[PDB]
């Protein structure tokens, strides 16, 4: 740790041999090295490390840094800007890792289950994250309560987008001739984490507008 | 490199130091209730500053033990305790909680002190995967297939049971420190999560798909072996009396084998409570086990004819043996369950 | 104290002669052998660890001229 804290060029080298000849695994060398450069949201620097790496020692390291990824997500969030850009960074780094193991154990079926199970919870961790800024625990994240008040919120977030452009009143003088994103591509953006298809929107718009009251709206739809 | 008798002296030193703290303040109650009009106030206002360097004193107890607790862990670990480092590791983790909860110290020294604390967590978890491996064993045909026969052929289960008293040089801790060192950190959940999973995919859901599957347990001292050998039989689809007794036999092993090991959760906490294993591999296993019983076995086992109606009611009691083991095994919470409704 | 932190610290070698009968050389060379326990400076002990050192230093002094000048014998 104190020759990794030199910032020397060969402080990974001559950490290296200490490990060597001192009979100590080279796992705890690059997978403190990757956390190290973690922590200074240098993950590139991670993600050659790990491809000049041999397989061997590049599955141990990454398990290790994504357990322990993970463990660090698992703590308090921290409201400040520096502490969301890291875990936006940590996310960020651990997904191409994943899918970079998920390369190499192709073969190792009993890890290969394991190891989509977890690019699965941190892609939608990572994509959640970022398309949302928000931040909690594991524990928060897998409580499917949260993921479906987020849907409806978003669900709701789209009736309003298109009810504001049904004309209630005369149009302004905005994306004349130069016209703004479609709400429905952001919408479609966040609900790619989400998993919801077309469908399925369409499904529930017409049932949000029977609600309402508004039968046109549902019964085109419907026939659509 | 300086300092590790500076430790032994640093306990010495604030070991002598709380005394002191506890002797002053002896002595100024004992003078507190003698004045108690006209030396009241000059007592209380340096007791004050007393009670705070005893707080700060109290802190630096919970900093001292987050250090003693790490070293022990760390020695633990050479010796392959992994038992007694993980409650090392849970009281480090008690104190951190209380360290953090007061804004008393500086916010990089706190930060150090949780990433030790997470890296040497990671640590234990790794080697306690590491040796979660090695015990239990998954042997799998060339191939992702689940179709073929030759694929359920060459499916393989291995449970490395340590009947003997181990004399390898390399030595493995029991299943039941396993899964004592699991619920100590909490990590029981995931990695049951993990297992019912390959263990529904590559062990139960076949037994309901194809009629021709047997299992077989090979009961040997020190590995027990499952394996699926083919018998080829008539029926188009799988009776349902012969597939419960198939998922019964292998239901009773995975439970005694395995599962028959008592539970036991932090060693300085007793408010938490231990739940039995079955429980929790039940229910992250049965919701898909009886929607794939039902929509593969009872939906084909009804009759076309009314003549053959009264020969279905052995399938009504059959069920219901079927219904009551797991009860007793624990597999099951309540009575009723939709496999029986 | 400061002699305490700079053999602790493994800074130095300090240059010693036989005889040895200060406790401070002592000292020196535990730490010689590894890291020592902390010296605790209470009461007079501190004057005597001084007062130890002295003593071989006159010692030496009256050796290098007794025998020097061929007056007196060990």
């Amino acid at each position: 740790r104190y020759i990794l804290k030199q910032d020397v060029p060969s402080s990974l080298e001559d950490a290296l041999k200490v490990a060597q000849a001192f009979m100590l695994s080279d796992d705890e060398i690059y997978s403190l090295r990757i956390i190290d450069l973690i922590d200074r949201e240098q993950g590139e620097d991670c993600l050659l490390l790990l491809k000049s790496l041999p397989p061997a020692e590049a599955e141990k390291t990454a398990e290790r840094v994504i357990i322990w990824a993970r463990l660090a997500l698992q703590e308090e969030p921290d409201h400040s800007k520096e502490g969301k850009a890291w875990r936006m960074s940590v996310a960020k780094t651990s997904v191409d890792i994943l899918k970079i193991l998920c390369d190499i154990q192709k073969d190792n079926l009993q890890k290969k289950d394991e190891c989509e199970e977890m690019l699965k919870l941190f892609k939608e961790v990572a994509s959640l994250q970022e398309n949302f800024e928000v931040f909690l625990s594991f524990e928060d994240y897998s409580n499917s309560s949260l993921v479906a008040d987020l849907r409806e919120q978003h669900i709701k977030a789209h009736e309003v987008a298109q009810a504001k452009h049904k004309p209630g009143s005369t149009p302004e003088p905005i994306a004349a001739e130069v016209r703004s994103p479609s709400m429905e591509s952001k919408l479609h953006r966040q609900a790619l984490a989400l998993q919801m298809s077309k469908q399925e929107l369409e499904a529930e718009l017409t049932l949000r507008a029977l609600k309402d009251g508004n039968i046109k709206t549902a019964l085109k739809k419907c026939s659509d | 490199l300086p300092s590790m008798q500076s430790a032994q002296g640093l306990i010495t030193q604030v070991d002598k130091l709380s005394e002191d703290i506890d002797l002053l303040k002896s002595r100024i109650e004992s003078e507190v209730r003698r004045d108690l009009h006209v030396s009241t106030g000059e007592f209380t206002d340096l007791k004050q500053q007393l009670e705070r360097d005893s707080v700060v004193l109290s802190l630096l107890k919970q900093l001292q033990e987050f250090s003693t607790a790490i070293e022990e862990y760390n020695c633990a670990l050479t010796e392959k305790k992994y038992v007694t480092g993980a409650q090392r590791l849970e009281e480090a983790q008690k104190c951190l909680k209380l360290l953090k909860s007061r804004k008393c110290f500086d916010l990089k020294i706190l930060k150090s002190l949780s990433m030790e604390l997470t890296i040497q967590k990671q640590n234990i978890l790794y080697h306690l995967g590491e040796e979660w491996q090695k015990l239990i064993v998954w042997k799998f045909p060339p191939s992702k297939d689940t179709s073929s026969l030759e694929s359920y052929l060459q499916t393989e289960l291995h449970l490395y049971t340590e009947q003997s008293h181990k004399e390898e040089k390399t030595p493995m801790p029991p299943i039941s420190s396993v899964l004592l060192a699991f619920s100590v950190l909490g990590e029981l959940h995931s990695k049951l999560k993990s297992f019912g999973q390959m263990l529904l995919k590559y062990i139960l859901r076949p037994l309901a798909s194809c009629p021709s599957l047997h299992a077989v347990i090979e009961s040997q001292p020190n590995i027990v072996i499952i394996r699926f050998e083919s018998i080829m039989t008539n029926l188009e689809y799988p009776s349902p009396s012969e597939v419960f007794t198939k998922i019964r036999l292998v239901l009773e092993v995975l439970q005694k084998q395995l599962l028959d090991l008592p539970l036991d959760t932090d060693l300085e906490n007793e408010k938490t409570s231990t739940v039995p294993l079955a429980e929790m591999l039940g229910d992250m296993i049965w919701e898909d086990l009886s929607e794939c019983l039902i929509k593969n076995c009872l939906v084909y086992s009804i009759p076309t004819n009314s003549s053959k109606l009264q020969q279905y009611e052995e399938i009504i009691q059959s069920t219901e043996e079927f219904e009551n083991a797991l009860k007793e095994m624990r597999f099951l919470k309540g009575d009723t369950t939709d496999l029986l409704k | 104290t400061l002699i305490i932190q700079s053999l602790q610290r493994g800074d130095i070698q300090p240059w010693l002669h036989s005889g040895s009968n200060s406790l401070l050389s002592k000292l020196i060379h535990q730490s010689y052998h590894g890291t020592m326990d902390t010296v605790s400076l209470s009461g007079t002990i501190p004057v005597q660890m001084l007062l130890e050192i002295g003593l071989d230093k006159l010692k030496k002094d009256y050796i290098s001229f007794f025998i020097g000048q061929e007056l007196a014998s060990l």
